[PDB]
């Protein structure tokens, strides 16, 4: 090793004495031993792209070869870190050097070598035992919440030599050794992993259950999988932390990943300061989220070779926790901020542009993004599977899905919440649009809603027509004057209002619309349907009768049936339990038909 | 044969973007092919893109991440890339790059075939004249499809292009007055669920002991999907011109095809055309779009079908435009029809098939094809002119023939268009369908029938 | 092996999930008493039961000797997973050597094992076994307990497979208290 | 310390451009700093850009003329740009390059501190709270700054954005509730009335004891443009987390920055980027707008105020769209507004903050200030429509309430807005001049101020 610098050009270090150096190797330059990647090899000189800032390197300073590419580190130590595109630990680096500065070539390790872990190996393993790669071995108590499950690495196998017994090791200890061929393998609890290559399953299975989110828009109109891939417009006064704080707090995840790929300053110290306050309810207690939780957490000023890995470390991490048997969603905040760092990497390197400046490489590397997401079935023996489901977040300028990041990503993702200012500024809360939102992964919930919830997808495509029927219903009611309305159209224009009012609507600081499940989204959907079902056919029966029904009759024979429909959606799913909202709600609904009948 | 050891040079001089450069090389040939084994025992391929005295410019399919000027050992193996065929080729699985991935042995080589293939002589081709019935009144009424054409299906992202391609496939046979397709399909790019979606489908609406599959995903490497497309073909003209076969090749998403060649162009500084694809990019394209026909002597053909996605809905650009110069014809897959629940979504104003003159007429399909086809196209346009007139002009400011025209485009676009997904219509039932739409308006707006047509098939 | 399960990667995981089932096996049944699922496997028992090295089954693996589908040995290793899961679930307690064979060969003729309501309930048996490892003596962490050994005792006794109202009674009851705040 | 004997070389190699290519340097480190001496006795000043070898290539600051290869020297210092920084920089004027062009000694360092500085750890910056006042009520009362926001100005040319910068400057504080504060001010690209308008200015004004004032001209060297903004930032990060003040820092036309930047780049022999700018031009206005904010632990701020000119008054150009990006909010200087004869121009429709709601409020400014500035908003917007009707309706024909929406444009415009050059108004001024305005209208029309507080403020 130990090559030496020849010359420096700006972030371009040239060295010499560099023979057997890998392509995309990392190195470490200088005194202070800056990261660096090598990009160009030539005879023996190695042409190497600095990270931070080369002021003040000199000719014949030392080049340390590391000898792998951009790995992350895996073990136990992840859950509550924060990380960066590199995975330094900022939350490490702020207590051991005591000042508010990212130093300049700061080496520490992303995993305390500190900490003393509660290690119990598998109990049915000894010594001769035939272990592939994938087998969990041994069991970490990582907190209160999340098992860490030690793995062999996916490429190793052979017989255990050794095994170490339970008790308390940190992160260097040999706690297995196996043998294959005549030659051993020592392995710790820590792994490491490039973030540029896929990690290997078994098969990759087809995606068909849900993703709970909590809110009754996104969970009844536009339904996500585990599994899935989802894409929000990421803009100023849109209400987009509903999305992350749901995913966190209301999910059926077990493991989150957060990441910030460029984010400005100020707008990085408000996750910073939220996610460490979120909590949730297991088992009756209260604990925080930062016990499953992960940030990957950039700003404008940090190297721009961080600012393009930072999406590529978020899914390692997500890849490592789905192997485990897991069920993983990862988050990239402004994917658009990480298309310019790519732009800009290229740039650097004099390379010809593609639309918009853009580099010729910038779809595939968008596809192979979100094709790392899925439902699989793990690697290695014990027999389990787990899933990953990516969001990640677009900013279009002023709104327009033209630029070559938008196009890509929305000919990539199969759903689409769109969030609106419009509505945000109408105190419309959640702020989906529910017209230019979709979601194609409808016909994958198929089995599982006709095995669990019988009766909604109707009540889904009636709730969709009467939406879009009270939006194409508007030229009508202006161009003309409100009174050319057939009763039917009435109808509509009134209980197309009230879904909006009652069901779309959904307000988070209250203690009964935090978190909406869905069999009282199921129960809300139909005794509204319901309704609008038999409102509709007593006027179209007695159509031409002398006793013509009109929205008059209607909105009088019943004034309290009304009110305790726009009052189902304070039933809380807490004080009260799920037998007596499904009692209420059937009790709702037989007095519907009772005053319906007492009308005809 | 070649029965001299082949020689191993560890003398790699410098690695740069996908191009390793090698020195010391005794009389390098230009498009060998070479196996490079890296420091860590993993092995990759590629192919000598320049030759210069000792020096040879290798070019991995693979990438050239990991490697080294010192121990990374490449072997040359002293012959341009050939591919193994055989028959038992069907009813297989390979990935991008001619390896099994269903769990069978490699192929045992019948021949062993040139990857680039070889221009057929003009003289010794036959014009394509038998129509391919697809049931599909979009296609066969108004851009039919002869055995033999090379016709593309141009898309965008998020239509049901795969669909009907698949309806095109399990329906697909010739026309009857008074045995099968053999399938060969590559994907170059796709995702989890498009391989799934048709793997599933060929299993299940007909058999699979005659499809050949080539899938590279788009987790797989980039530079392999330059050769991927050229196994399919190869494979393809051994089951046609020498098993004498009826193949039918459907390549999917040449625009990742483009792409991978864009970037492979752009990584050595090569002159750029439109929006930065390379100026050979036509070239190119024809090397794969015109190996699909029919020769003299031998009773096989090859039809083929790629499938674009046009970047943006945009028609002018280069993926599209460069295409449509080179194939027989176009299918336009609409957006605009999609958003209106209209399966299958065909705008047939921006179709063409440039083989159908031929193919229909008297004693081919029947007497009126081309006459109603005409009529057809002349009344869609009109109404569609119409249509953008009311905009303006408002709904009370037609005439009664705007009216009639107006009539016409809701009629033909929910009957005649609007099929279903496994529906089969004979020709004969699309030919009666567009004549239950013209007798809309009096026969003396139809304009572009004879008189003699006029009095033996509009009263009726 | 479609997309990344080589020649060397499929037979290692081949020989890996053989050693699995060997091991699965000797835990279910130190004892043999089982002669009759200890027969079923018998083709993936013979490769363990005599000494071969980790080689040695490879090689069988790349020739064909010993099975080498690794679909069909993961639908039979997923059986014996959850037999010792529910086996291993009522720890205290016990289930007779007729019982043990009626399960597991209501569990081989399944559908798929994963979208089963034995996996489901063995789920849920095992939230509730899990929460009082290392819970801290209280009343609801008490309730939990006597509700938790009477349902493992209803479950030694009738079986998972079968529907026993008993059984789902005591379940949705045990995971209504699990879940109910501490205060 | 550095210890050792410094080494001059008589090596001169080269001289091209700006560059004076030397040769046989002994360890040559990059970005050093050279002294040269002329043949005939004149010192210059240069900075190493490129290391190869034995081989260095100086940049010198002031040019290369009357330069040869015979008897010119070079002294190389050992190592980089350090600048010398204290507290006693408080009221003075240094250039470009930092040395005192206001008839005084040289700084008496406190410290030395290299002038490129490290990235604040994201971790540590905390969240923007209390209000920066600048005395004018277009920004204080409607687009107010928080303590540690970045906020842009955007102008054009000769729009008066110089006056309104020097207002801010003269006038900016910290909210007098019922003061640790400075300002550091950089001018780069400023021709000579520009510079002698800010020296004159603030050194009369009697303010100039909490203002550090950096000059740099339009015909100074071009490099010194480039180290301008980094010399004020570490004089502001000295201040503001060592000492503990306030610091507000203005940077007047970073435009002008930017063609420093693309000039000093393609004397690298780099193709230029988009537009003529390189292509990393995000990342050097990132290192510059983000050595910002609070931090934990320390009792300081560092607001910005970055100033810029939209050429052609396009607001898509990379010098505005880039620093959209990176910063929050902006104000926007008219010319509609500026031609009416309007001083200052500042229209507020388009312009916004983005950390408004944190800045005022309760305790920080007065509890009616985000409701005020509501109203204000919405009455102006509807007055300007009802301006836009009254033209093609007549004035003889509008409603009662349409001439309310009438008379409130012609009073904010001329009593809000329109301010005066030196006339200082502190928060409650602006809201109390808020709420002369908006008792224009019934007590019922004022929709967005919720009744508890029409209650209070209202009947005055």
């Amino acid at each position: 090793t130990f090559g030496y610098v020849h010359g420096v050009s700006g972030p371009v270090v040239t060295a010499c004495d560099m023979a057997g150096a890998a392509m995309y190797e990392l190195v470490r330059v200088g005194h202070s031993e800056l990261v660096g990647e090598i990009i160009r090899l030539e005879g023996d000189m190695a042409t190497i792209q600095v990270y931070e800032e080369t002021s003040g390197v000199s000719v014949g300073d030392p080049v340390l070869r590391t000898g792998k590419p951009l790995s992350v580190e895996l073990g136990p130590g992840i859950m509550g870190a924060i990380f960066d595109g590199i995975q330094r630990p900022l939350s490490d680096i702020s207590s051991q050097t005591q000042s508010i500065y990212i130093p300049r070539g700061v080496n520490v390790s992303a995993l305390s070598r500190d900490i003393k872990w509660d290690f119990t190996p598998c109990k049915n393993l000894r010594v001769g035992s035939h272990i592939t790669g994938g087998d969990i071995y041994g069991i970490v108590s990582e907190n209160s919440l999340i098992k860490h499950k030690i793995m062999l690495p996916p490429r190793n196998r052979g017989t255990v030599t050794y095994i170490a017994p339970p008790g308390n090791y940190d992160t260097s200890d040999v706690v297995l050794e196996l043998e294959f061929e005549g030659v051993k393998e020592k392995f710790t609890m820590v792994q490491v992993w490039p973030v540029r290559q896929v990690r290997p399953v078994t098969e990759k299975l087809p995606a068909n259950h849900p993703l709970l989110t909590g809110q009754r828009v996104l969970d009844a109109l536009f339904p996500c999988v585990q599994g899935g891939t989802t894409a929000i417009p990421g803009a100023f006064g849109c209400g987009k932390t509903v999305i992350s704080q749901s995913l966190s707090k209301y999910s059926n995840s077990d493991v989150i990943i957060y990441v910030g790929c460029g984010e400005r300053g100020n707008e990085m110290s408000e996750v910073l300061r939220d996610f460490p306050e979120l909590t949730m309810e297991v088992d009756g207690k209260v604990e925080s989220i930062m016990k499953r939780t992960a940030l990957v957490a950039n700003t404008s000023n940090m190297p721009v070779a961080a600012r393009e890995a930072s999406i590529y470390t978020g899914i390692t991490l997500s890849e490592y926790f789905r192997d485990m048997g897991y069920h993983v969603s990862m988050m990239a905040d402004s994917t658009s901020r990480w298309a310019e760092a790519l732009r800009e990497i290229s740039g650097r390197l004099a390379e010809m542009p593609a639309d918009s400046g853009y580099p010729a490489y910038l779809g595939a590397r968008l596809a192979s993004f979100y094709e790392r997401a899925g439902r699989v079935k793990c690697l290695g023996n014990p027999e389990r599977e787990g899933s990953v489901s990516i969001v990640g977040a677009v900013s279009p300028p002023g709104g327009d899905f033209s630029d070559p990041v938008t196009s890509a990503t929305l000919g990539i993702v199969q759903v689409f919440w769109g969030l609106d200012k419009k509505l945000a500024q109408r105190k419309h809360f959640p702020s989906v649009n529910w017209l230019i939102s979709y979601s194609k992964y409808m016909r994958a919930l198929d089995e599982y809603y006709d095995k669990h919830f019988t009766e909604f997808v109707p009540l889904r495509t009636k709730a969709k027509e009467i939406l879009q029927e009270e939006e194409d219903l508007a030229e009508i009611v202006q161009l003309v004057g409100k009174a050319s309305l057939a009763e039917t159209d009435k109808i509509t224009l009134e209980v197309a209002k009230l879904i909006k009012d009652d069901f779309l609507q959904q307000n988070g600081y209250t203690p009964y619309d935090r978190f909406c499940p869905f069999y009282k989204t199921v129960g809300m959907l139909s005794n509204m349907i319901a309704f609008y079902d038999m409102a509709r056919r007593a006027v179209e029966t007695t159509a031409q009768s002398d006793n013509k029904i009109t929205w008059s009759i209607i909105r009088e024979h019943m004034g309290d049936i009304l009110y305790k429909l726009s009052s189902m959606k304070f039933k809380d799913p807490l004080k009260d339990g799920e037998a007596k909202i499904k009692s209420d709600y059937a009790q709702l609904l037989e007095d519907m038909q009772n005053a319906f009948r007492s009308l005809e | 044969y070649l029965s001299q050891p082949r020689l191993t040079y560890k003398t790699v001089s410098g690695v740069n973007g996908p191009l390793v450069i090698l020195d010391h090389v005794k009389f390098p040939r230009y498009a060998e092919i070479v196996h490079l084994t890296l420091p860590d025992g993993t092995k990759r391929s590629g192919q000598v893109l320049e030759v210069s005295g000792s020096k040879a410019v290798v070019q991995v399919f693979e990438g050239t991440s990991g490697i080294d000027a010192k121990k990374t050992s490449c072997e040359f193996t002293g012959d341009i890339l050939r591919t193994p065929v055989s028959e038992d080729m069907l009813g297989r699985v390979f990935n991008g790059s001619g390896k099994p991935i269903d769990r069978g042995p490699v192929v045992l080589a019948e021949d062993f075939l040139d990857i680039m293939g070889q221009p057929i002589n003009p003289q010794c081709r036959i014009y394509p004249e038998e129509m391919i019935q697809t049931g599909i009144s979009a296609i066969d009424g108004m851009n039919s499809i002869a055995r033999g054409q090379k016709i593309p299906i141009f898309s965008a992202a998020g239509l049901p292009h795969n669909e009907i391609a698949a309806q095109i496939c399990r329906q697909a046979g010739l026309v009857k007055k008074s045995e099968n397709f053999a399938i060969v399909f590559a994907a170059m790019g796709v995702n989890m669920e498009t391989a799934r979606f048709f793997k599933s489908d060929f299993e299940e609406n007909g058999s699979m002991d005659n499809v050949c599959l080539f899938l590279n995903l788009a987790n797989d490497p980039t530079i392999e999907r330059i050769i991927t497309p050229r196994l399919a073909l190869t494979t393809a003209e051994f089951l046609a011109y020498q098993c004498e076969k009826h193949v039918l090749v459907i390549l999917t998403d040449m625009s990742s095809y483009a792409e991978a060649l864009r970037e492979v162009s752009a990584a050595r500084e090569e002159v750029p055309g439109r929006r930065g694809f390379p100026g050979y990019m036509y070239t190119d394209l024809a090397t794969i779009y015109e190996r699909a026909g029919r020769v003299e002597g031998r009773n096989g053909s090859i039809t083929q079908i790629p499938i674009l996605t046009m970047p943006n809905d945009d028609i002018t650009h280069p993926i599209p435009d460069l295409t449509g110069y080179i194939t027989e014809g176009q299918i336009y897959v609409d957006r605009q029809l999609h958003n209106r629940q209209i399966y299958p979504p065909i705008n047939v104003l921006p179709s063409l098939s440039r083989l159908m003159k031929s193919a229909i007429g008297e004693g081919m399909t029947r007497k009126d094809h081309a006459d109603v086809s005409n009529q057809l196209y002349a009344c869609y346009a009109i109404g569609k002119d119409v249509q953008a007139m009311k905009a303006v002009v408002g709904e009370e400011a037609l005439t009664s023939d705007d009216l009639l025209y107006l009539e016409f485009l809701q009629k033909f676009e929910r009957n005649f268009i609007a099929q279903g997904p496994y529906e089969n219509r004979t020709v004969f039932e699309t030919l009666d369908i567009g004549w239950q739409l013209l007798r809309i308006f009096p026969k003396e707006m139809l304009k572009r029938i004879p008189q003699s047509t006029l009095s033996e098939f509009y009263p009726r | 092996k479609m997309g990344g399960l080589t020649s060397e990667q499929y037979h290692s995981q081949v020989v890996g999930k053989i050693g699995y089932i060997a091991r699965c096996m000797q835990t279910i049944d130190p004892e043999n008493n089982l002669k009759k699922i200890r027969e079923d496997y018998q083709d993936v028992l013979i490769w363990a039961e005599k000494n071969y090295r980790f080689e040695e089954i490879l090689e069988a693996s790349k020739s064909g000797k010993c099975p080498n589908d690794l679909d069909a040995l993961s639908r039979r290793s997923l059986i014996l997973q959850e037999l010792l899961r529910l086996v291993s679930s009522i720890s205290p307690f016990k289930m007779k050597l007729d019982l043990i064979e009626s399960q597991y060969e209501k569990m081989k003729q399944h559908v798929n094992l994963w979208k089963s309501d034995y996996h489901v309930k063995l789920n849920q048996l095992n939230q509730l076994t899990d929460y009082l490892k290392n819970a801290a003596p209280t009343p609801k962490n008490n309730f939990l307990r006597a509700m938790t050994s009477v349902l493992q005792m209803q479950i030694a006794q009738y079986g998972i497979t079968e529907d026993n109202e008993g059984i789902n009674q005591l379940f949705k009851l045990g995971l209504h208290l699990l879940a109910m705040a501490n205060e």
